């Protein structure tokens, strides 16, 4: 996931921006489309389904 | 070689390895204060036994 | 979005001028010149909004140096008090001054060239 | 001599001392709020 | 003379009245086409620049909101 901008700003000393962070996510596919779902932490491989 | 082969005597004591610790602890507190770089997730620490 | 209003400010103006050139017809006259108030007002709401972003922005940079100068103030006491308590690890007979000094006297030939 | 004057010197500019630190910690969010 | 600030637009507009106002060719249609064609230029030169305005204005009150804390931390130990 990109840096926002405005995260970026904000980001300094401690709180740092600068660490490389992505996250895990799921976009399912669609004859001629492609959708990004939001993921719950807590989602069963069954209730996603 | 020497050095590398020098083996310390077998007594330590454990009231010094106590102090070992705490101004080991300690110590990383002087580094992680004034540790350049903290990723903001790990912005809370920590100092621990 | 700014060329577009700017080049849509423009292009009512040539209208204009064709327009009056033609003949005159008060409707489409007017109307022509409606509209481009109406562009001109979306132009000037845009661009108070740009200004208004950057001096807000110029506050945003006076106000991060403010927060790093603090952070550097913090950085400075817990330094000092850091070096103040000089941190070290835990340290890892008495002689007769005879025996040493035969030992030694011995020893100096031996470890002597 | 010199380091231990130091020391009681600083540890008295900055004394401050104190337990149970939580209530300190938000009796000072609500000054700050203040 | 370049800043893209809103006096330059206020010159604009009273360009475009005084067009109006003095309406074969115009000596003072060509001054306005001037002016269209400087503020033209100073959008080309314009560069997007842009985080949001609304975070923008959130992040001046947290980042105050350190500040504040700060100055108040501090001004503890100092006591």
């Amino acid at each position: 996931q990109p840096i926002s901008a405005f995260e970026r700003t904000l980001s300094s000393k401690r709180s740092s921006c600068e660490y490389d962070h992505f996250l895990l996510l799921v976009e399912w596919h669609h004859d001629g489309i492609v959708e990004h779902v939001p993921l719950d932490d807590h989602m069963d491989a069954q209730h996603l389904l | 070689t020497s050095k590398l082969y020098m083996l310390s005597e077998s007594p330590l004591s454990t009231k010094q390895i106590l102090q070992t610790l705490h101004a080991l602890n300690m110590l990383i507190r002087i580094r992680l204060s004034l540790y350049e770089i903290i990723p903001t997730p790990f912005q809370h620490f920590t100092i621990a036994n | 979005e700014y060329q577009r209003a700017i080049d849509s400010i423009e292009e009512c103006l040539n209208k204009q001028l064709r327009l009056s050139s033609e003949k005159v017809d008060q409707y489409v006259l007017i109307e022509n010149w409606t509209s481009l108030v109406g562009h001109l007002k979306t132009l000037h709401s845009l661009i108070s909004n740009y200004t208004n972003g950057r001096e807000l922005q110029n506050e945003i940079s006076s106000l991060l140096k403010q927060d790093k100068e603090l952070d550097l103030q913090i950085q400075d006491c817990m330094r000092e008090m850091t070096s103040i308590y000089d941190t070290h690890l835990p340290k890892t007979q008495k002689v007769n001054a005879e025996t040493l000094l035969d030992y030694g006297r011995k020893l100096s030939k031996f470890s002597s060239a | 001599r010199t380091h231990n004057r130091q020391m009681t010197e600083t540890l008295e500019k900055y004394k401050s001392l104190d337990f149970n630190m939580e209530k300190e910690g938000d009796v000072i969010q609500q000054l700050k709020s203040s | 003379a370049e800043l893209l600030s809103q006096q330059d637009f206020s010159i604009l507009q009273s360009r475009l009245l005084e067009f109006l106002a003095s309406q074969t060719a115009s000596k003072e249609l060509t001054l306005l086409r001037q002016g269209i064609r400087q503020l033209k230029e100073k959008v080309s030169k314009m560069e997007p620049e842009e985080m949001t305005v609304k975070e923008k204005k959130s992040i001046i009150e947290i980042l105050k909101a350190r500040i504040a804390l700060k100055k108040a931390f501090l001004k503890m130990a100092l006591s």
